[PDB]
């Protein structure tokens, strides 16, 4: 009763396209016409984001954990690829002019949530990264990132001037996508507050929520790493030549 | 009763050192620790009947706000949800997401094996994409519907779910999984009503 | 509760990124100015704690120590490593100095190990005379 | 893909079995016989997946210990460089 | 002996190894999945009722 | 910056020996990994759409291209079965196998 | 000893220690419900 339906989007062409590749099956194309996007969530909400978003994650951290890296990025694919959804003829396969990066749908918008009150019951990261997707849009990012200089590190084990040399270039690849890395203490400089001209409340103007933590280490690692590449020093310091 | 009082450690050594803003906080949290205790004897009962609350401070108190590592730790798992996250530790899995899950649980994994449980996740979500509503129920106390749904074989095989809120509270009603029905509905035999 | 939510959820970051979503007016971590710090922790316990007690009250935080009330949010005083036993001499010396003790008079009601009939001269000549290794005999 | 077949033989026994001038034959708990055979082969799925998990829990307690003994060797091959090095100066003293 | 020296910190260095490797070991407690293996035996259990 | 525009460790010590064809590999792996990203502003599209078909050489970029250790690997299995075969794993094995 | 030996576990959430309440309180459930029929007084041993 009120435009509620209990009906399902149709199953059948899914069961079409598991006959062919899993690459024309969790693509943005099939998630555009044969799901919607409120019927991406709704009454068998739960298994389409599970089906199109958490089965690439369980796949590729599992390939991550196992270490087979190359199939570990490949899985990544699915969901984050940088200028690379191509469908076999050229073409960026773009949205407008909006070259397409997320082949997920509902990450593919910027949406409101309007219902969640009080969370702070519900201590799930889960629960909040459902209320807005932004956190699993950095999720990905971050895991792209890990995997990426996972490979580089699993180039530099070997310890060949060649294999060094594959090594660098996935190290050049993070640096890439991490752009280039922001300034600190440039914007509203902290005077020196005495403690009893504060308030209880936030929004006062003076404490201002950072810049990430993980994404602020990633720097660091591929300054350490790189530093050690344009020397013949190892990870721990230790000299190639003698 | 001096070291209750002032706050500040009146036996210790020389050999311990502290940043100013620590002891200013372990003074405080002192202060706290006894004010919450009972052990105050003239105190202000009127703002403790607000921050004793439902969500205020001295409620997470015990639970959050007695260590920093603790209250650190709240303040950035609902400012990044994203550093915090993994594949593995979900709430809400469905039973599909465990028969995956622990299905492409090998050590030299081939992408076979995940295809071959991606084909045995669709072929089971196939099913309940079929499931028959037949029967509700809108119980009133606890705000929830109850679906009972038939399958389309000849054999019955009956299943539920629910929607855990308002129907019009927002456009979502928090679902379920279709879960089997257990006992004795499901022999092939014919039904006044149900 | 989701008012609370929303400046987190519209923000995430300020490195702009170009593909997530991000706002301006970050602050360097692992500093007094950002909002994680021990200073906001520390702002936070405060405005909870001096509304526990009436204002005239002796068991108030800013009657019983004024100190706290004028404690510089500043992050020289958050990684400056100051030793214990200064701030407890500072706070003790700051109801009555250290001269009241020397001018002091006699026969204190009943106090452990008889300290207080004190002199700090002779205190300060003895430990002086200890590692030097002469005694005053 | 053995909890399917139970529940549809379960399904199946509860029809009349016995025709002409003598009614029945359906057996009445067969419904609930597959209900516990379908709950025993359950709990015996998740104690053979149990007895995987423990399997590869061992896998990765020994790599560990290969790592610590490998770790140690490489710090004892370190030792005994420089203890050659003693030697061989303890040679040049005795040949001076 | 000054080679001597650098023969005792190798063996100072290989005894903190050893145990920051146990420290690691006895801090991390179980692993993930000898919780998982030891999970399931009770959710077992638990429809043998 | 001019990392990327030349090819070129602008930042190296001098202890880093590389033979001339393995330099020259690097310098044009890290042009083909960043005309594939994206990263280049004007570049001519009617040849990628060439290059990113069924099977050509971007489209194989990250499964095989990427590395003279894995194209070497694929160049030498359609080239030699022989010498990366095994009676144990096989596709299409029976059952009764 | 349905209880003691649900929350057996190494590393507890709370999610455990309620559903094995749940399962205590169910599992109570049924006995309160027990219909008392027949009852027999043993003079000897003093025990109903």
């Amino acid at each position: 009763d009120g435009d509620i339906s209990l009906l399902p989007p149709d199953s059948l062409p899914l069961v079409e396209k598991l006959q062919t590749s899993v690459d024309e099956l969790l693509s943005y194309s099939t998630q555009k016409d044969k799901i919607g996007l409120d019927a991406f969530s709704g009454s068998y909400g739960i298994y389409f984001w599970e089906f199109f978003f958490h089965i690439p994650f369980l796949a590729s951290m599992r390939f991550l954990n196992e270490q087979r890296f190359d199939l570990a990025q490949h899985w990544l694919k699915y969901l984050l690829n940088s200028a690379g959804y191509r469908d076999r003829n050229g073409n960026l396969l773009k949205e407008g002019d909006n070259i397409l990066y997320w082949n997920s749908l509902p990450l593919q918008q910027d949406t409101d949530w309007d219902k969640n009150t009080l969370t702070l019951p519900t201590d799930d990261p889960d629960v909040i990264a459902m209320q807005d997707p932004m956190q699993y849009k950095l999720a990905i990012f971050m895991r792209t990132l890990d995997l990426i200089i996972s490979q580089g590190d699993q180039a530099y084990r070997q310890l060949e001037r060649d294999t060094l040399a594959e090594a660098k270039i996935y190290y050049i690849q993070a640096s890439q996508l991490l752009g280039s890395r922001p300034d600190l203490n440039r914007g509203h400089q902290w005077e020196n507050i005495k403690l009893a001209e504060e308030s209880r409340q936030a929004e006062n103007g003076h404490f201002l929520p950072p810049y990430n933590e993980i994404l602020l280490s990633y720097w660091d690692k591929l300054e350490i790493r790189l530093y050690n590449l344009r020397h013949n020093l190892n990870l721990d310091g230790q000299p190639l030549h003698l | 009763q001096l070291y209750q009082y002032l706050l500040l450690d009146t036996k210790i050594g020389h050999e311990v050192k502290t940043s100013p803003i620590a002891e200013a906080i372990s003074s405080l949290q002192i202060y706290i620790n006894r004010c919450v205790d009972g052990e105050e004897n003239d105190l202000h009962e009127k703002n403790i009947s607000t921050h004793f609350s439902s969500d205020n401070f001295l409620h997470g108190w015990n639970s959050y706000n007695k260590r920093y590592a603790r209250w650190a730790g709240k303040e950035k798992l609902m400012y990044y949800a994203a550093d915090y996250i993994d594949p593995t530790l979900r709430y809400n899995k469905t039973e599909l997401f465990n028969t995956f899950e622990q299905s492409i649980n090998n050590s030299r994994l081939t992408e076979k094996s995940v295809k071959s449980a991606l084909q045995s996740y669709l072929i089971s979500y196939e099913k309940l994409a079929q499931i028959d509503t037949i029967k509700e129920l809108y119980v009133e106390n606890i705000k929830t519907h109850f679906f009972l749904g038939k399958t389309r074989e000849s054999p019955c095989q009956y299943y539920w779910r629910s929607g855990e809120q308002l129907s019009n509270d927002s456009h979502h009603l928090r679902w379920s999984e279709w879960k089997k029905v257990e006992c004795n509905i499901n022999g092939t035999e014919e039904k006044f009503f149900i | 509760a989701p008012k609370i939510l929303q400046p987190e959820a519209r923000t995430d970051l300020s490195l702009a990124e170009g593909i997530p979503e991000r706002a301006n007016e970050y602050a360097d971590p692992a500093s007094i100015q950002s909002l994680f710090s021990p200073g906001r922790y520390l702002c936070e316990l405060y405005h909870v704690a001096k509304e526990l007690h009436e204002d005239g009250n002796k068991l108030h935080i800013d009657k019983r120590r004024p100190d706290l009330q004028d404690l510089v949010l500043n992050n020289s005083n958050m990684n400056q490593e100051v030793s214990s036993l200064e701030i407890l001499l500072n706070v003790l010396q700051t109801k009555t100095p250290l001269d009241e003790l020397t001018k002091d008079t006699e026969a204190h009601a009943n106090d452990s190990s008889f300290t207080l009939p004190y002199d700090d001269n002779l205190t300060v000549i003895n430990a002086i005379l200890e590692d030097k290794a002469i005694s005053l005999r | 893909a053995s909890v399917a077949p139970l529940m549809l033989a379960a399904a199946l026994d509860t029809a009349p079995n016995v025709f002409g001038l003598a009614d029945g034959g359906s057996h009445w708990g067969a419904v609930p016989y597959a209900t516990s055979a379908t709950l025993q082969i359950s709990a015996g799925l998740t104690e053979s997946r149990a007895n995987i998990n423990d399997i590869k829990a061992n896998y990765d307690r020994r790599e560990q210990e290969w790592t610590l003994q490998k770790n140690q060797a490489d710090k004892d091959a370190e030792q005994l460089a420089h203890q050659y090095t003693s030697v061989q100066e303890q040679l040049n003293m005795a040949q001076k | 002996l000054q080679a001597n020296l650098e023969a005792t910190n190798s063996l100072k260095s290989a005894a903190k190894q050893r145990s920051k490797h146990y420290k690691e070991l006895l801090d991390n407690g179980i692993s993930s999945r000898e919780q998982s293996g030891l999970d399931l035996r009770i959710d077992a259990g638990a429809v043998n009722i």
